[PDB]
């Protein structure tokens, strides 16, 4: 296992195997020396027989075939540039020879372009279209060659070429071949590279070639850069290949110490092999000149050399000729460094801002078996750069050269495929419209489908394509959608927008091994990957697991793991271990599905560092030297809402399901809410199932099609509110109350157990209570004017019997367990508080809003749903939490304060000292130290934690992560931890106010957000007007003045709040709590003078 | 010299340096024993000197500024001299300047004798008129005229405002005063005698350059070891404190790289050094990068310099004579100093080529002696394996080709990314590596006569006979892009000169009236319709974004509550003037303040309220439309060609485009001019979409030429040289 990750490509070790399947056999009966000279023997005889029918006039399919057969991939191409470069050498010494050699390496070109067209093993198909990449650079170089007449060698044109020398009279076995270059003379590395892929031989691949091989000449690096995905790391590959030294890929964060990059260099040096550094945009200024020192240090005894030893963190090391480094930056995207001036100096810098698409679309298609290649690629390619330009500016599109290659080798699979189903003609131009169909479709907007499939219809015309469907997965999707539910659609019913998608994600996952989804917060992502997951899992038979890590809210470290400055040791984080955890396969895990998910936002710091895992040789690389070989069985995935924040080196790596805020429409959630209604039951046929079921059948006319539900939300969304309102919030909200709806005619029926509930008074009961519900969770965080907008239109909609007062808004009426409206003036009764009671902290004075406000939190933390209560300061969201609470005496609450550069730390410390941890078979719960006591956390000021620079809090990050899954990883032993009995209530001031932000929308989807207004006017002289009748009763004398009085200070406190505010300085808050000091002060003041 | 920190901001300026130069002055100063001879020797170096000590560490465009003030110093007509530094067919700029003038009494003539002489007009035009100025005012003395001409030239051509003010200080301190800034820094002099222990050499690097590699060609030079070690790691600090005391103990060189990036250590260097008594001859340097970063007491403290690309085709020759050994270059062949020659000649023209951008060289790439010094590797190399064993060779069996390659795409041409800039690069390596260029009548730019020499001595002195007029037309970009430098210049001098010498109410004000100049915008498969109707549903919906945001602002600024987060942020990029992030959705150039925003966005909003008067009316193929006006005019060519495509049943592939003089307006050519399609060196275009000795031509959107949406090909005309025009710099322009 081990060999897979450090020792060049190859698999494991009488042989060395390979992971296409491969393996050469050693030719005498010391790894490394030993497999050299056994690839040089071979390549030994290979020259000399090839030499044979070096004249390619004609040519013997069989000797030819089973000469491809013999040796090996790499021994063939490169026996196939030796034979050209001595035959043209020879030619152009003595242009008729060269002609003739045209003519060979077009013959050549025709016998293997002709095999393609036959049913060939995978094993011989990937060399031989090799050979014919390989051999159309012959062919198209031969033909520049003579298109510009030449006359010898010694010509630039032919000396500027990757020309190949073979010495047959060499002694020494590792020094008989070599290869030239303007003014390069190397030898072969000879190490078992293996088959990898070879690249398309453009013209600024070749200046990209050439420029490094100057460099290396020389004793310089290579900086290609450029903007992201044009073939630096893969023209890297391509050099180690042609020079035939396998290149170590490092991705480069900030993670690195000086020591780590230290061993880097001293592993490089003791052995001798190349190293291709992928990021210096994010490896810090001042990081950058210390490493700087050590690459200029290694140069001079490098150039000694070439007139050994070298300092390699303080130690003298011995350092091998064959050594180089290349880098690669990213430069002009935003989320980057820059670089010291004076490692430029060390470094040649050429730019790949246009690779060469005609000719790269033209070969490795003409390769894969296209009769009409050049008429398709000729096709495509300004089909591509149409889509680039015209297309409407969207982020999270990837037209580059790596969706241009995914883009062909689908087409190749789906012409297998078809070649399978079904020999000389299949529609070729319907292939490719087919892969189009499979890979870019999915990942537009609704808007730009008509675009591109007019393009579609203009540069591809006829050939119009007919969607194939997977019956037995969408079957499967029948069976299984059910189970749990949710909708299913036939494409074109409500439903079948959704499965379409579904679908799509399915056809992306088989072809792209990174995988990625973006859309609005709650538009089925979770869902749709999720019952895909099961509906695999039950038809192949091969058991689908699923690990989801929030990278957001864990920091870095944790994340990823770090090394300990102290003394080297490698502590590993989520996605090491669980990396190691499938690599090792201690359970079984090389045999299962598993799929890593990665939800929350996205983020440069940490994406980033996965870009050597989402490439080609799909390999993790951490600071200690250790490397970790991608599983082939896994598939990395993101479920991230919008990427306002990332740049394009990831961004085309990973392929893109994308999902619109339609294709979730609100009857699918009208249905899903009704199906667990009538089934699940709501304490955990039943009672409470009989009363589930009768409310259902009661209220499904309200639940579809307009009805009154949608007709009320999509006129909600003209009226503001605190802020952005979200369907799915408003909607969960009132999902919520209905049940606790349920829960209370339960309640009845248990109060009257020789008197059941009857249908006729259910009736009643349940329409009222669906209008109140439908105002308290569409109007609960707005203003009061905005309640009574909606309101009258509720009014308007619906048949539903309402009051008859003439000028009480709806909102401020209760419906009775009796079944019939209520006001609120009922339930607060004008009550006089104690003489020591006057102004006390934990007192509440009852008014209409406040109990109307007890009742809503009251019918929330039943269900034990998190919650949000946001109003300006003063408001009173503390006292009437608290005042709910009292009322319930299975709850205690726990006080909490996020500043501003809080973490969740403080929730972790917190839960340390009021809970518990226990290892249970189901796994770790976090548990209250109170068996059966719920145990509430009441979050002061959840609006102002640490603000990141791309717009993400950490700690709400961390809420979402506990209220989304039941839990979180607890990263002392990284492991799962859900919770048993938390529910989440905070609180803030409005994000219009100055240093607050506002919150992220898929947080906002889980909780439901209450407004709280200071009482005004209207109710303050009710409260203050109680407590002045309350505070002079100590003197008898002046209890006449109670009245005036409250007149008074609420009058001034109405004159100052208007004229002294936020706008001149930071704190210039006025809240009812100056009240309550108004009343304290003169409380006691007047408590022991008896006289005044 | 110490109130140049309130205007630099890099070099810092202490008493011990003033006391030095008297150190120098007065000791070491060569002269007679008489005194009054000795005073006037004094005299006249101390300016020298003063200006030699500071003018080496601080930038170009400064020099002028402090050796004019030292022409003062060394100065009645103080009356007159605050006219040009607070005074602020002729055209109306020209005779704002004229009139303001005019209230002088010494410049009263300027009423009536402007227009008597014939020859203005030819003075006005005149490629130099610096040279010559026309007398318009008791005879005065030559410091006077100099005076009384640097007002009137001011007052007629401010272009020429800052090359007056060169002579004028040699009518002062002399002719050679500034001479000694035209040639390479005798930086083995200075460490000899100008710096003492206890002093860090500081030397800063404008971006795209450094000078890491002068010391350690010093340390080379004079036979010393020297320690290296950069700043960044804990390691490294450790290291350099070891070197720094064992430097201090034996006498040793210390080198430290990018001091910048550690401030706190560099804060504290300062302090172990001053209370540091080290070994004679020890010499710490510094280099880093100019910042408003650095400790000023490090400043205080060090020897300044600034290295920078130097001013002037002349003075680049002579840096790279010094950088290359007189061995290397004098090697046989001869010819080997031919081609030195040639590239250092070619190395002169693209370096002076980036200062003028971005007419000349649309990105300013980064050139430096890296590239030369690997160039020179690469013809020594070349010249080794062409002529071993030979002593004279011929210029047919030079490599050209392979030379001009290798220039064009690896050393050179791997920094250019543009497909333009590329074949410019081409452009230039063909025009001057050939064969040609051993001619005796061989031209390098046209006229400049290339020496006939074969030896390093003879090139010398050819390159400081060339005169000090120098033109961008020594390099073939027009003389005209010296107009917008020269002028960013002179209003340098007389800003930089003076230092030496409610919110919510302007708001309301600002926004009362731009709600009135903007307007209100209106909103099946035709390809030209469908993204016509995408542009009108974007600008509809960001201008009622902009209307929306500025109704907010009116109603914050008015008193009527709104007092929000996020309308405070749009006050204070309102009140500063940076265009916000809120409404930057499509491509407008750096720092493009928001008055000019609106100025852009009414007739932007004009031009689509056109549109949709057309599109609603088909007509859509007849319209005419401005790009740059259009938020992507990627997508109007796009439909264009696919309409084309649809109309004629054509492949979308098989389609290319023809330009003549589809119709496009509001377009702009720099650089030349067209009557009949030919270019001699654009009311309306038409574009029309054919099937299946020219010059492709770049479209930008921006001045700044950032990225190319488009290309034309146009004739040119006879008489002009095709390969000029890549030279020159001809561009479509949509602004
Ligand atoms: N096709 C569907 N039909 C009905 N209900 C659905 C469907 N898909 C998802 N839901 C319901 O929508 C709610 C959220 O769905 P899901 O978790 O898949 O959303 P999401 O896109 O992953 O969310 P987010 O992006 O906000 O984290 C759940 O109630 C789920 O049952
Ligand atoms: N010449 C080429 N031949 C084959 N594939 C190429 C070539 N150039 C680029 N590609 C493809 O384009 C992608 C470029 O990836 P990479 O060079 O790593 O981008 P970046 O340097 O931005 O990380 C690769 O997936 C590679 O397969
Ligand atoms: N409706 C009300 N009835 C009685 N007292 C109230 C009411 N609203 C506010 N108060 C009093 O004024 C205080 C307002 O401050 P409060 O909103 O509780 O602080 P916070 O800013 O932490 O939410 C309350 O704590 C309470 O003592």
């Amino acid at each position: 296992k081990h060999f897979k990750k450090m020792f060049a490509g190859v698999s494991s070790i009488l042989g060395i195997s390979s992971r296409e399947g491969e393996e050469v056999m050693f030719k005498t009966p010391l790894v490394e020396k030993e497999m050299r000279v056994t690839l040089a023997k071979l390549l030994a005889e290979s020259v000399t027989e090839v030499e044979i029918f070096g004249k390619a006039t004609s040519i013997d399919p069989n000797t030819y075939i089973t000469w491809i057969d013999k040796y090996q991939a790499q021994l063939v191409v490169l026996s196939a540039q030796i034979a050209w470069s001595e035959n043209v050498e020879t030619a152009l010494s003595s242009a008729a020879p060269l002609h003739s050699v045209l003519s060979n390496v077009e013959v050549t070109l025709n016998v293997l372009a002709d095999s393609v067209l036959m049913e060939q093993p995978p094993l011989r198909r990937r060399k031989l279209e090799h050979l014919i990449t390989e051999l159309v650079h012959q062919r198209d170089v031969t033909r520049s060659l003579i298109k510009s007449k030449i006359d010898n060698a010694k010509s630039f044109e032919w000396l500027s070429q990757m020309r190949f020398y073979f010495d047959p009279k060499q002694t020494d076995v590792l020094q008989q071949l070599s290869i030239q270059m303007a003014n390069a003379k190397f030898n072969y590395g000879f190490e078992y590279l293996g088959v990898q892929d070879k690249l398309v031989q453009t013209p600024l691949t070749d200046r990209c070639y050439l420029t490094m091989t100057q460099a290396l000449e020389a004793r310089l690096g290579g900086s290609p850069f450029g903007p992201a995905g044009t073939g630096k790391t893969e023209s890297v590959k391509a050099l180690g290949h042609q020079l035939g030294r396998f290149v170590l890929v490092f991705n480069c964060d900030e993670t690195f110490d000086f020591q780590a990059m230290g061993r880097i260099f001293v592993g490089l040096c003791q052995v001798g092999a190349w190293g291709c550094f992928d990021e210096f945009n994010r490896l810090e200024e001042r990081m950058l000149s210390a490493v700087s020192q050590q690459v200029q240090c290694i140069q001079e005894a490098l150039r000694e050399h070439s007139n050994i030893t070298c300092e390699l963190l303080n130690k003298q090391v011995k350092v091998s000729p064959d050594m180089a480094i290349f880098i690669t930056m990213n430069p002009g995207y935003a989320g980057r460094s820059n670089l010291p001036d004076n490692l430029k100096k060390l470094f040649r810098s050429l730019a790949m801002t246009k690779p060469d698409r005609q000719l790269i679309a033209q070969v490795m298609l003409y390769s894969q078996g296209f009769r009409t290649a050049e008429v398709l690629a000729n096709k495509i390619v300004p089909f591509f750069k149409l889509c680039d330009e015209q297309l409407s500016s969207q982020s999270h599109y990837d037209f580059g050269l790596r969706a241009l290659k995914s883009v062909l080798v689908s087409a190749g699979n789906v012409k297998r495929e078809r070649i399978q189903k079904i020999a000389e003609n299949l529609p070729e131009q319907e292939i490719l419209i087919q892969s189009v169909c499979e890979t870019m479709v999915p990942k537009l907007v609704a808007e730009d489908i008509p675009l591109l499939f007019s393009l579609l219809s203009d540069v591809f015309p006829g050939v119009q394509y007919h969607r194939g469907e997977m019956t037995a997965l969408r079957e499967e999707l029948k069976k299984v959608c059910q189970e749990m539910y949710l909708t299913y659609g036939d494409g074109e019913e409500v439903g079948g927008m959704w499965v379409e998608k579904v679908l799509q994600l399915y056809q992306i996952t088989q072809i792209n091994h990174g995988l990625m989804m973006v859309g609005p917060s709650g538009s089925g992502k979770s869902m749709a990957w999720r019952v895909l997951l099961k509906a695999l899992e039950r038809l192949e038979g091969v058991e689908g697991v699923a690990h989801i890590i929030d990278p957001k809210a864990i920091s870095k470290d944790h994340l990823y793991g770090t090394l300990d400055p102290n003394t080297r040791e490698w502590t590993d984080g989520l996605f090491t271990h669980v990396l190691r955890k499938i690599i090792d396969s201690v359970r079984g895990e090389l045999q299962k599905r598993q799929w890593i998910v990665f939800d929350g936002d996205v983020d440069p710091e940490w994406v980033e560092n996965l870009n050597s895992v989402l490439d080609d040789n799909k390999l993790l690389t951490l600071p200690n030297g250790e490397r970790l070989s991608l599983p082939p069985n896994v598939r990395i995935m993101f479920e991230v809402q919008d990427l306002k924040y990332a740049t394009l080196a990831t961004v085309s790596r990973c392929g893109m399901v994308w999902f619109s805020e339609d294709v979730l429409s609100t009857d699918m959630i009208f249905n899903n809410f009704l199906a667990r209604l009538r089934s699940i039951p709501l304490d955990e046929a039943s009672p409470m199932l009989q009363i589930q079921r009768d409310a259902a059948t009661i209220m499904q006319p309200y639940f579809t099609s307009n009805g009154l539900v949608t007709k009320a939300l999509e006129h909600a969304f003209q009226l503001e509110h605190i802020m952005d309102l979200t369907r799915l919030r408003c909607l969960g909200s009132l999902f919520s109350m209905l049940h606790q709806a349920c829960r209370n005619v339960a309640q009845y029926n248990a109060n009257h157990p020789d008197f059941p509930m009857q249908i006729e008074q259910l009736e009643r009961y349940i329409q009222r209570y669906l209008v109140y519900a439908i105002l308290w969770s569409l109007s609960g965080d707005s203003r009061l004017k905005m309640r009574a907008e909606l309101g009258e239109y509720i009014r308007r909609i619906t048949t539903v019997p309402l009051p008859t007062a003439p000028n009480i808004p709806i909102i401020d009426y209760e419906v009775s367990i009796s079944g019939e409206w209520s006001p609120w003036q009922a339930k607060v009764p004008q009550i006089e508080v104690e003489t020591h009671k006057v102004a006390a902290p934990d007192v509440v004075v009852p008014t209409l809003d406040t109990v109307r406000h007890e009742a809503l939190l009251y019918t929330w933390l039943a269900e034990h749903k998190p919650l949000v209560l946001c109003g300006p300061p003063g408001s009173g969201k503390t006292m009437t939490l608290f005042s709910a609470l009292r009322a319930l005496p299975d709850m205690e609450v726990v006080g909490l304060n996020f500043s501003s550069a809080t973490t969740p730390e403080l929730l972790l410390k917190t839960f340390d000292h009021y809970c518990e941890y226990r290892r249970t078979p189901n796994g770790v719960v976090l548990a209250p130290v109170q068996l059966g006591k719920w145990l509430v956390l009441f979050c002061d000021e959840i609006n102002l934690p640490d603000m990141d620079k791309y717009g993400t809090q950490r700690v709400i990050s961390f809420i979402r992560q506990m209220v989304e899954h039941g839990g979180f990883y607890r990263t002392s032993d990284q492991t799962w931890v859900k919770l048993e009995r938390i529910q989440f209530v905070g609180a803030c001031n409005p994000p219009t106010d100055p240093g607050r932000k506002p919150l992220s929308h898929r947080f906002l989807r889980h909780v439901p957000v209450v407004y709280v207004d200071y009482p005004g006017p209207a109710s303050l002289t009710q409260i203050y007007g109680t407590f002045n009748r309350a505070m002079l009763r100590l003197i008898p004398s002046l209890r006449t003045y109670a009245e005036p009085l409250t007149a008074a200070m609420v009058e001034f406190y109405t004159m100052s709040q208007e004229r002294f505010t936020q706008d001149t300085q930071p704190h210039y808050i006025y809240s009812p709590r100056e009240m309550t000091r108004w009343v304290r002060g003169i409380f006691e003041a007047l408590r022991p003078l008896e006289t005044l | 010299m110490e109130s140049l920190k309130q205007i630099h901001f890099l070099y810092q300026y202490s008493l011990q340096f003033f006391l030095d130069i008297y150190h120098n002055v007065l000791y070491e100063n060569p002269n007679v024993t008489d005194h009054t001879q000795r005073l006037s020797i004094i005299t006249k170096d101390l300016f020298q000197v003063a200006f030699n000590r500071v003018a080496r560490g601080m930038l170009h465009q400064d020099h002028i500024t402090f050796a004019m003030l030292l022409a003062r110093i060394k100065l009645t007509y103080d009356a007159e001299f605050q006219h040009f530094l607070r005074g602020n067919g002729l055209t109306v700029e020209q005779a704002e300047a004229v009139v303001r003038l005019s209230c002088l009494p010494a410049f009263k003539d300027l009423i009536a004798k402007v227009q008597a002489d014939e020859q203005f007009g030819i003075w006005l035009d005149s490629s130099s008129p610096e040279q010559t100025v026309p007398y318009l005012w008791t005879p005065a003395t030559p410091i006077g005229q100099a005076i009384h001409r640097l007002l009137l030239i001011q007052a007629f051509r401010p272009d020429r405002l800052l090359a007056m003010a060169h002579m004028f200080v040699s009518t002062n301190l002399g002719e050679s005063f500034m001479s000694i800034m035209e040639q390479p820094l005798d930086l083995t002099h200075i460490v000899g005698t100008e710096v003492k222990p206890n002093t860090p050499v500081l030397m800063c690097s404008v971006p795209g350059y450094d000078a890491s590699g002068h010391v350690e060609d010093l340390a080379a030079e004079q036979n010393t070891q020297i320690t290296s070690i950069a700043i960044g790691s804990a390691e490294g600090f450790n290291q350099a404190d070891k070197a720094i005391n064992t430097a201090v103990k034996s006498g040793r060189w210390v080198m430290l790289k990018n001091v910048h990036l550690a401030p706190g250590w560099l804060m504290q260097l300062e302090k172990k050094l001053h209370s540091l008594q080290p070994h004679a001859c020890f010499r710490l340097f510094l280099t880093m990068e100019i910042n408003p970063k650095v400790p000023v007491n490090l400043l205080r403290a060090g020897r300044i310099f600034v290295f920078e690309p130097p001013p002037g085709v002349k003075a680049n020759m002579l840096r790279t004579f010094s950088s290359i050994p007189v061995s290397r270059i004098c090697k046989s062949p001869n010819e080997r100093a031919r081609l030195y020659f040639l590239l250092a000649w070619f190395h002169a023209i693209i370096q002076e080529r980036l200062r003028y951008a971005p007419l000349g060289w649309s990105k300013k790439y980064e050139f430096g002696e890296s590239d030369l010094r690997s160039a020179c590797d690469t013809v020594d190399t070349w010249l080794d394996d062409t002529a071993k064993g030979r002593q004279n060779i011929s210029p047919d069996k030079i490599p050209w080709s392979a030379l001009k390659t290798l220039m064009a795409q690896s050393i050179y041409g791997g920094r250019v990314d543009n497909e333009f800039d590329q074949r410019l690069l081409n452009t230039f390596l063909e025009r001057l590596f050939t064969t040609r260029s051993f001619d005796s009548e061989f031209k390098l730019a046209c006229d400049i006569q290339m020496p006939d020499g074969i030896r390093r001595e003879e090139f010398v002195q050819w390159v400081e006979l060339l005169p000090d007029t120098q033109t961008p037309s020594w390099l073939g970009l027009p003389n005209n892009a010296e107009r917008v430098l020269l002028t960013t210049q002179g209003v340098d001098m007389i800003s930089k000169m003076l230092k030496m010498q409610t919110l919510h109410t302007t708001a309301s004000n600002w926004l009362h009236l731009i709600p009135q100049t903007l307007s209100h915008l209106k909103r099946i498969k035709d390809p030209l319709f469908r993204f016509f109707e995408r542009e009108v549903k974007m600008g509809a919906k960001l201008l009622q974004d902009v209307r929306q945001d500025l109704a907010d602002v009116v109603q914050v600024c008015e008193g009527k509550k709104k007092q929000t987060n996020y309308l405070r942020t749009l006050i204070n990029e309102l009140v500063k003037g940076i265009l916000p992030r809120s409404w930057s959705h499509y491509t407008v150039p750096a720092g493009m303040t928001v008055i000019q925003w609106v100025s852009d966005f009414s007739e932007r909003i004009k031009q689509l309220q056109n549109i949709s008067l057309a599109a609603a009316s088909k007509e859509l193929k007849n319209i005419h439309v401005c790009l740059g006006g259009l938020f992507v005019p990627e997508a109007y060519i796009t439909a264009t060609r696919q309409y084309v495509a649809q109309a004629n049943s054509w492949s979308l592939e098989e389609l290319c485009l023809e330009v003549n003089v589809f119709g496009v307006t509001g377009l702009k050519l720099q650089g030349a001019t067209c009557n009949n399609n030919k270019l001699s060196l654009l009311p309306l275009t038409q574009l029309r979409w054919v099937k299946q000795s020219v010059v492709t031509l770049p479209v930008y959107l921006n001045f700044t030429r950032a990225d190319l949406i488009f290309t034309v090909d146009f004739e040119i005309a006879t008489k002009e040289d095709p390969r000029s025009f890549y030279e020159r710099g001809v561009a479509v322009l949509c602004t």
